[PDB]
RNA sequence: GAUCUGGUUGAUUCUGCCAGUAGUCAUAUGCUUGUUUCAAGGACUUAGCCAUGC
RNA sequence: AGAAAUAGCUACCACUUCUACGGAGGGCAGCAGGCGCGCAAAUUGCCCAAUGUCGAAAAAAUACGAUGAGGCAGCGAAAAGAAAUAGAGCCGACCGUGUGGUUGUUUUCAAUGGGGGAUACUCAAACCCAUUCAAUAUCGAGUAACAAUUGGA
């Protein structure tokens, strides 16, 4: 079969080092290109400023409008598209406000039938969007 | 109903001629006692156990109450005379009786003047 | 900040959160021993796993091994004295056959009910938490206390308790002041 | 040029709690090594509970009550090591520092005559200006005119109250030694043989009294006498005989049971 | 504890990846909080800038 | 003796304070605190009682060494260990099953700690634990409004 040496550890070490670059999971954690292209510099959340409110359509089998916003980040001035969850909840956003943005799950992959959206709105004016939805708090 | 009594025993014992004292561990049995037992009562009972001229030769501190019980354990010192007690006892322990040195000024002011007088001579 | 105290964990949540067979077996244990939360069961799981793991390692070792003799005696001494294994079983192989209710049988909440001082398994827990039980003339108020074999006959009411030879309790006192 | 000693970095034989304080008293330079000794503040406060706090040990040591070689010592961080006599004339007790069967420090009460005797191990023999042969000792003493037969490995019996040498015990197979370092510390046995290994560490093979065998480096044995009976000093309880761990556990268990 | 399950077909047997699942003295944010014991606490980015006292 | 020392000196480079305009200073990645940065992190507290270092020093007096090293308390669901939110019955109404658990309606009957107070313990001084509601002699759940949430089907 393969090499069975008792003095062939060098060949087996070189083989594993070369072949470990072939899986996308291991390569993503040792290459530094993902962090640069990621709007969050490897961070759980980020803070930004709302530019305008947009409505994106859903993918083919479904049919809806997904009520996103366009957000310009603060730490590096990159522009992203984020989705505001739950019923209503667009009237709590307004323009030029400051929001906290988190990932959508799946670590950069788009989610659901929303085309190319991978961020969700968490806090607006530093109160909490779900707390506003449940009326546990009032907008400042 | 019944009255409340207090019994005192000493488990470990030692005679210290270097510091003119004898040390021991105090055990107090106070079944039916309400609250705790003040340390002056221990001093009366210990004086009865080892007859001393002045009860102020006796020192007791560090007393812990056993959980859910009528027992309490502490430490005890006996000095040969009042003169030896004054010499060796720490100041805060004498102040507990009411006969230590008065007081000293707040530490902040002392170190404040120390730096102020570093700008001046004579 | 420059501290040298220690701490650790005693339980562990199980994988596969929702298996109908494990859900019902655990519920049966709780409502029959009168436990408060599933964490009490999962404590017993890990303490059991530790004795099993060390017995398995020792049994793998050859007989007359110096480690086997010293540790083997120690674990049997603990198991016999605590009441997990009856004194006839002594081969170190009966350790692995220990089950969960065997450990739960030695709990102070259980033993109080068995001796008949309580009318149920939940009555006994209330009594223990309210400072009524004394094991060796020392009041114990923790249901998870594991009774040793040499201490069942000494278990009785506490003197300070009203049910013992103590003063009348809260209801009597406030009725007198009424 | 360090001046502290963190608790965790202190020797384990001082048995200082890790929950009581952050520092330990650094032993000042002197007769014995920092690792192979314990200070006077340790003995006064931890072994015999004469003093509670560390301020009280000053109230004893600064008066010169404690003596360590016939001369009172006032420094708490004085380094005191193996085969040292500690006497407190006010209390009347005299201890000698030895190693117990488990390699730990032991203080055994000695007699009045014994307290004036001390054993030393030669480490170096050289010549002074003029022709003076002076031999250095494991505790740092220098002897001005030893027996011209003295050599590196032997030992000297020394009178401390008045400075002179009593007798010299050489090295050889017949003699009995005590191991002074290397996890066999605290065992008494006879010299079966010694292996040379020039340029490296000599290995000395020893036989216990109970017929057991053990070995260690030749720089860890301190020859006591030519026979077990002919020992100028006293010995600890076990006489340096180690027995099996399971037997130790079982004897302790039954002894506690008969005691109660 | 040496365990696995949903998605390719009109059905079937595969390769294979997506998704599920349990931890983390591992960080942050949301909701909610009676008692007690033990505890880490401006490394992460900016070895950036500093009033006043010690 | 030991430094190429930052609460030592000298100069240059960047920011910076007072002034009578001649000049003179500043170095928190020490302690506590502020601005900015960010998803992101505590009081401008008390003490040398313990542990140690330094010293021309033991403690006591006609006579108290310093020490943000160190320790103590305030804030703190990072995390970890214990653990309350009720226990026994009564009388109707019942539910299923074959007369024995059970599901509300009336109603006593004891027990206990959240809560508050010391003869007091602790403490270097305060706090928290641990004791105790007489030892002649000391307050208190009953729609236990002392009311469990967060996620799902
Ligand atoms: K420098
Ligand atoms: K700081
Ligand atoms: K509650
Ligand atoms: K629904
Ligand atoms: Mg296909
Ligand atoms: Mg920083
Ligand atoms: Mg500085
Ligand atoms: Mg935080
Ligand atoms: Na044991
Ligand atoms: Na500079
Ligand atoms: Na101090
Ligand atoms: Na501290």
């Amino acid at each position: 079969t393969k090499t069975n040496g008792q003095h062939a550890a060098r060949k087996l070490v070189r083989l594993r080092r070369k072949n470990r670059w072939a899986d996308k999971g291991w390569k993503k954690s040792h290459t530094f290109v993902a962090q640069k292209a990621n709007p969050f510099g490897g961070s759980s959340h980020a803070k930004g400023i709302v530019l305008e409110k947009i409505g994106v359509g859903a993918k083919q089998p479904n049919s809806a409008i997904r009520k996103c916003v366009r957000v310009q980040l603060i730490k590096n001035d990159k522009k992203i598209i984020a989705f505001v969850p739950n019923d209503g909840c667009l009237h709590f956003i307004e323009e030029n406000d400051e929001v906290l943005v988190s990932g959508f799950g799946r670590s950069g992959h788009a989610v659901g039938d929303i085309p190319g959206v991978r961020f969700k709105i968490v806090k607006v004016s530093s109160v909490g969007l779900y707390a506003l939805y449940r009326q546990k708090k009032e907008k400042p | 109903k019944k009255k409340a009594e207090v019994t005192v025993r000493t488990s470990q014992f030692k005679v210290n001629k270097l510091l003119n004292r004898k040390q021991f561990v105090v055990e107090v049995n106070h079944p039916g006692w309400c609250g705790t037992v003040p340390a002056k009562l221990i001093r009366n009972r210990l004086a009865s156990l080892y007859k001393v001229a002045d009860e102020n030769q006796i020192s007791v501190f560090g007393f812990k109450t056993k959980f859910g019980g009528g027992k309490t354990t502490g430490f005890g010192l006996i000095y040969d005379d009042l003169a030896a007690m004054k010499r060796i006892e720490p100041n805060y322990r004498k102040a507990r009786l009411g006969m230590g040195k008065k007081k000293l000024p707040a530490r902040k002011s002392v170190k404040e003047r120390r730096n102020r007088n570093k700008k001046i001579r004579g | 900040m420059r501290n040298y105290n220690n701490f650790n964990r005693v339980w562990k949540a199980p994988r596969r959160p929702f298996e109908k067979e494990r859900l019902d077996r655990e519920m049966k244990l709780c409502g029959q021993y009168g436990l408060r939360c599933k964490r009490e069961i999962w404590r017993v799981n890990m303490t059991l796993s530790k004795m099993r793991r060390t017995a398995r390692l020792l049994l793998t070792l050859p007989e007359n091994h110096p480690r086997r003799l010293l540790e083997g005696s120690a674990i049997m001494r603990r198991c016999h004295g605590y009441g997990f294994l009856d004194e006839d079983k002594d081969k170190l192989d009966y350790v692995l056959s220990l089950t969960v209710p065997d450990i739960l049988e030695r709990r102070l909440q259980t033993v109080v009910f068995k001796h008949g001082l309580a009318k149920s398994v939940h009555h006994s827990r209330v009594l223990i938490q309210q400072r009524h039980i004394a094991v060796a003339k020392q009041i114990v108020t923790i249901p998870s206390f594991i009774v040793r074999v040499s201490s069942e006959h000494h278990i009785a009411f506490a003197d300070a308790s009203p049910f013992g030879n103590g003063r009348p309790g809260r209801v009597k006192r406030v009725k007198r002041n009424a | 040029a360090k001046k502290h000693l963190k608790r965790l970095y202190a020797p384990k034989d001082w048995m200082l709690s890790k929950l009581t304080g952050v520092f330990a008293p650094r032993p000042r330079a002197g007769p014995h090594k920092l690792r192979e000794c314990l200070s006077l503040l340790i003995i006064i406060r931890n072994r015999l509970k004469y003093a509670l706090n560390a301020l009280e040990a000053q109230m004893i040591l600064r008066q010169g009550l404690v003596c360590v070689d016939g001369k009172p010592r006032k420094d708490g961080k004085y380094p005191a090591g193996f085969m040292d006599v500690v006497e407190i004339p006010k209390t009347g007790d005299r201890f000698r520092i030895l190693y117990d069967v488990k390699g730990r420090f032991a203080l055994v009460r000695v007699s009045e005559a014994e307290s004036s005797i001390k054993m030393m191990k030669v480490v170096n023999v050289y010549t002074g200006t003029g022709r003076i042969p002076v031999a250095v000792t494991h505790d740092g003493h220098r002897i001005r005119y030893p027996d011209p037969r003295t050599s590196r490995g032997d030992t000297l019996v020394y009178d401390v109250k008045e400075k002179k040498v009593l007798d010299l015990i050489k090295i050889g197979n017949g003699k009995v030694v005590m191991v002074t370092g290397g996890a066999n510390r605290g065992r008494i046995g006879e010299i079966v043989s010694i292996e040379r290994h020039p340029g490296a560490f000599d290995i000395a093979r020893l036989k216990d009294a109970s017929g057991h065998e053990f070995a260690t480096r030749a720089t860890n044995i301190f020859v006591i006498g030519k026979d077990m009976s002919s020992v100028p000093v006293t010995l600890p309880k076990q006489q340096g005989l180690r027995i099996n761990v399971i037997q130790e556990r079982e004897e302790k268990l039954i002894a506690a049971e008969t005691r109660r």
